């Protein structure tokens, strides 16, 4: 995941 | 009165991100559908995958749900870019 | 692949194209870097290959604890679309  | 239901999300990819990996477009649609899920029912889920500012469009059930998305994404970081969430105005298409 | 390996190899970081449009970039991603890893350690030396098309960096340090560090840190780290990956240098592989 790429989030943050 | 519009109470709109759709979220433009902008600086979130680049086109370039997708020449070498044709993997990659669906890995980042499908991880934004899983973090805006956490928002409301989104109704539809779109990336505008040769636009060079990076646009996403999300459309959710309810306007609340929009209300809380961008209360929430604008500024967030996503794979290194810091993003931009905001309203749809209505006529734009991307 | 030393036991005492000083040498950072760092990838993934940028594109040669990113320096193509601008001849600015290649100096603010340069600091930027160099700023971020005297916070793990003594730099002996610095390197951008900034035409290598993985976006390679390496940098050297006066301890290994110091290399070891800035791997910890920065591998896997996200930064402007790419993940950056950190590994000690082989020793062998020029860039």
């Amino acid at each position: 995941s790429r989030w943050d | 009165m519009r109470h709109e239901r759709v979220v433009i999300i902008k600086n979130m990819f680049h086109p370039m991100d997708f020449e070498d990996d044709p993997l990659v477009l669906n890995e980042i649609r499908e991880d934004l559908r899983v973090e805006c899920s956490k928002f409301g029912q989104i109704r539809k889920l779109l990336l505008f995958d040769r636009h060079p500012d990076g646009v996403a469009s999300v459309s959710f059930r309810d306007p609340e749900e929009a209300d809380y998305c961008i209360q929430t994404l604008d500024g967030r970081w996503f794979g290194g870019r810091q993003i931009t969430a905001q309203a749809w105005d209505g006529t734009t298409d991307y």
